[PDB]
RNA sequence: UGUGAACGAUGAGGAAGAC
RNA sequence: GGAACUUGAGUGCAGAAGAGGAGAGUGGAAUUCCACGUGUAGCGGUGAAAUGCGUAGAGAUGUGGAGGAACACCAGUGGCGAAGGCGACUCUCUGGUCUGUAACUGACGCUGAGGAGCGAAAGCGUGGGGAGCGAACAGGAUUAGAUACCCUGGUAGUCCACGCCGUAAACGAUGAGUGCUAAGUGUUAGGGGGUUUCCGCCCCUUAGUGCUGCAGCUAACGCAUUAAGCACUCCGCCUGGGGAGU
């Protein structure tokens, strides 16, 4: 769906603070398991062309983010990417 | 998981042993797939104002459980394989 | 998207006139707040007034009027623009509309009016002409 | 300006029905004609009258009321 | 799926080949292997009652017991093999009996799925329950025309069938091209349509894997000698002049009916040439 | 009390050249 | 370049609806065909007719069966979607949009050649389907001629599955983003309040969308908080007509 408790869970494994709801660190999480669930959808049916599109987006999302994050603390984005293992 | 509601149809010329036969066939289907048991009502024999296969009349029964979310994809084609039962219908409890 | 604030508040200020309401608010910078001065200088405005809010904003502008009706500007324009940079040497600043109007020209000093800049002998970036 | 004769009478005694257990009610949309009546006289708003339209089509899943019949 | 192969000869313009993606294991269960000899198409007389057959490669039959005759016993599809002997892919399947029998594989069927034979098994796929219990409507393939004698119906790869209704006698069946026949209601048969649909897409590409088939090539009937053939004679590229196109033996085989008007079969068929 | 305008969507009344 | 801020933007929490996308199943009515019952000389079609169907019993009517396609009425300058476009119902997976106190991130934004994807209808390739509709075509009429408009048929196509093709008056003939600029009268979904338990009335505030109109713009027509108004940022495009989108 994602279903709401590994929401909870994906959350506060990323946070940098108590309530850091927020934060490019679980913002790109989040967002990371949008594209991991949309990705299997894909997967599931090719003719799924406006959540090719849709993903498309969200992927020009997670590009401007890390983007970002590179343009900020190399050291974070780093770490983060070898946290999840994505980027090239 | 989330609620659902499910109505279907039973022969009306039916014998009462044999509708216990599929009720508890229906109900142990029903308890194999998980849908654990929210509420019930039986409508009962009602006239219609048009036959499906032939009949000019329906035996009416619901159910209300909470459930998968995968059982009722099972659920249908079971549904499906009864010479009994006339139509099925399964809709989501969103009131 | 908000590309540029300053042409922005010139825009306020010549729909403004053109609307001939009393007052009209913009958001706040020390830049903004300079060449308001200078129009405060110039008296085509009547007064300028800033209000504090977290965090930047929001001054209040109060268009002049004349006593026989007549806009008291008949033209504003920003010649300096993004994509497109200007430059002005000293002796090369036009004094537009002869005598009557003003040139508004950054410089390392400040913001400056023509007569002020030819005076100064600095040249700068030329914001906007008001006339 | 501006009133409609007959409008409403639900959201009054409303609301969140039904979705479409009921069948007194039903036959109380349900025309002459076997048709859902027009907004003109049942005076729901478009969005009451849709789910209401998507909810009839769900009683003639049900077969609780007439698909067609005369006029 | 199929594997285009590039023109790097001749030969390979054209050719294709099924994916084989369903197969398994290579080799089959010695217990289950039989002996092919191959007739060649040759009466036992000797003499060629059909044309242009032999040659082929050397096949082996797998045992298939289309019968189902046990019933009550659930299975277990174990492997999928190759088979030779026609279009169909075989599936074997390990019955709880510890019994082993080759069975026809309906397409979408996976590796280790329960299997019972029994008449209270489930409408689901590689299952076969009789006639009477079966839904109106639902594919069917491999029905035997009378009970334990085999399922000469639907065995080629990609064929399928449907029941229009049924009656105590008999049930009603869609027979491939539309044909329809009131088989009987006790008879056996079994849910979902054979896979391998793809093999009719299969593109043979060379006159060389014609002769693994073995299909031996046939010649034109003008090309023939007026003694061997009706359409011989003639100084070349004789026209079809003479009367009702033939074959060699006197029948014509165009549009005429080669159906025996008195038969058996003819009060069952309730539907005939839908074209 | 109620005048025009505007929109979205029709119901059917038939055969004939050029400078 | 260093250090900061939340208003741009993103995320979250609490809600809101939508013919959004794809997959699977299911629905009833009607057209058509078949089978039988009923009953008999017309049926059908046009401006008029004729081709056509029918005593081998049609048309009509009653009943049953088969198959395909489309979703009436709801339906609404309604809604969703980037456009193209999406209108029966159910379920499965899933994209996007809007509102509201307000938590967090603290400019992380906009546009965008090349490039990539999607892209009506028609068409092409392969395998299925084909009830009706229907290019080509056949026949009957119309006319001086009728390779048409009309009628009776009817193949490809229209339908599905896997691909290609990437053209449309693909239009709002108005690129995308943002700020500001009289108003009015409806609707589409939200939010707050001022009496009322509620019903319901009134006022305000967001975004979608219809019309009328102030300023302003205009070759004129008109546009007009959905500018074609006043400004900003970037991309695409124009330089007389024919020859020639050759």
């Amino acid at each position: 769906a994602i279903t709401q408790e590994r929401k909870n869970q994906l959350i506060n494994e990323f946070k940098t603070h108590e309530s850091d709801t927020g934060s490019p660190e679980v913002q790109i999480a989040i967002l990371t398991d949008s594209i991991n669930n949309l990705n299997e959808h894909l997967r599931t049916h090719k003719k799924d062309h406006h959540s090719r599109r849709g993903l498309l987006k969200m992927v020009g999302k997670r590009r401007n983010l890390l983007t970002y994050l590179r343009n900020k603390d190399v050291t974070r984005y780093r770490e983060l990417i070898n946290k999840l293992g994505l980027r090239r | 998981m989330r609620k659902y509601e499910v109505m279907y149809i039973i022969r009306p010329n039916i014998d009462e042993e044999s509708k216990k036969a599929v009720i508890e066939r229906f109900n142990n289907v029903l308890t194999s797939n998980g849908a654990e048991i929210t509420g019930t009502k039986d409508w009962g024999k009602r006239r219609l104002a048009y036959e499906i296969n032939d009949f000019r009349d329906g035996f009416y029964q619901i159910v209300n459980v909470q459930s998968d979310a995968a059982a009722v994809q099972e659920f249908d084609r079971l549904a499906k394989i009864s010479d009994d039962i006339i139509r099925h219908i399964v809709v989501k409890e969103e009131e | 998207v908000m590309t540029d604030p300053i042409a922005d508040m010139l825009t306020r200020i010549r729909n403004a006139n053109m609307v001939r309401h009393e007052k009209l608010e913009i958001p706040a910078s020390k830049l903004k707040r300079e060449i308001a001065e200078i129009l405060k200088r110039e008296g085509f405005i009547r007064d300028v007034e800033f209000v504090e809010d977290s965090k930047q904003g929001i001054i209040r502008v109060f268009l002049k009027y004349g006593q026989n009706n007549e806009r008291v500007i008949t033209g504003l324009k920003r010649i300096s623009k993004p994509g497109l940079r200007v430059y002005a040497k000293s002796n090369e600043v036009p004094r537009v509309l002869n005598g009557l109007g003003i040139a508004i020209i950054s410089t390392s000093q400040g913001v400056l009016t023509d007569k002020e800049a030819r005076a100064k002998q600095a040249g700068g970036e030329v914001l906007a002409y008001v006339w | 300006r501006a009133k409609r004769r007959k409008v409403c009478y639900f959201t009054s005694n409303g609301i969140t029905h039904i979705d479409y257990k009921d069948v007194d009610l039903l036959k109380k949309f349900v025309s002459e004609r076997g048709k859902i009546l027009p907004r003109r006289v049942t005076g729901t708003n478009a969005k009451y009258q849709r789910k209401l339209t998507a909810a009839i089509k769900r009683a003639r899943q049900m077969a609780l009321l007439p698909y067609v019949s005369g006029e | 799926a199929i594997k285009k192969y590039k023109p790097t000869s001749n030969g390979r313009r054209g050719m294709t080949t099924s994916d084989f993606a369903e197969i398994t294991t290579d080799k089959p269960e010695k217990s289950l292997l039989a002996p092919l000899h191959k007739k060649g198409g040759r009466n036992n007389q000797g003499k060629l009652t059909v044309r242009h057959q032999g040659g082929g490669h050397k096949r082996q039959y797998r045992v298939i017991d289309f019968k189902r005759d046990k019933d009550g016993i659930p299975g277990r599809v174990a492997t999928v093999e190759y088979d030779p002997n026609r279009s169909a892919n075989i599936a074997l399947i390990n019955y709880a009996d510890g019994e082993k029998r080759y069975i026809l594989a309906p397409k979408g069927i996976q590796v280790g799925t329960e299997i019972m034979s029994g008449p209270e098994a489930d409408i689901k796929v590689g299952n076969a329950l009789p006639l009477i219990n079966i839904p109106v409507g639902t594919v069917v393939h491999n029905i035997e025309l009378k009970p334990g004698k085999g399922g000469q119906l639907v065995r080629s790869a990609g064929t399928s069938a449907q029941v229009l209704g049924k009656e105590g006698k008999y049930v009603l069946v869609r027979l491939n091209s539309g044909e329809v026949r009131m088989i009987l209601s006790a008879c056996r048969a079994s849910i979902g349509q054979v896979g391998n649909e793809q093999h009719e897409l299969i593109n043979i590409g060379k006159a060389g894997r014609s002769r693994w088939k073995g299909i031996r090539p046939t010649v034109r009937g003008s090309v023939m000698n007026p003694n061997d053939h009706p359409h011989g004679g003639g100084e070349g590229r004789a026209p079809i002049g003479r009367k009702s196109p033939m074959s060699p033996w006197g029948k014509p085989t165009l549009g005429f009916k080669t159906r025996k008007k008195k038969n058996k079969s003819d009060k069952f068929i309730v539907r005939r040439r839908k074209n």
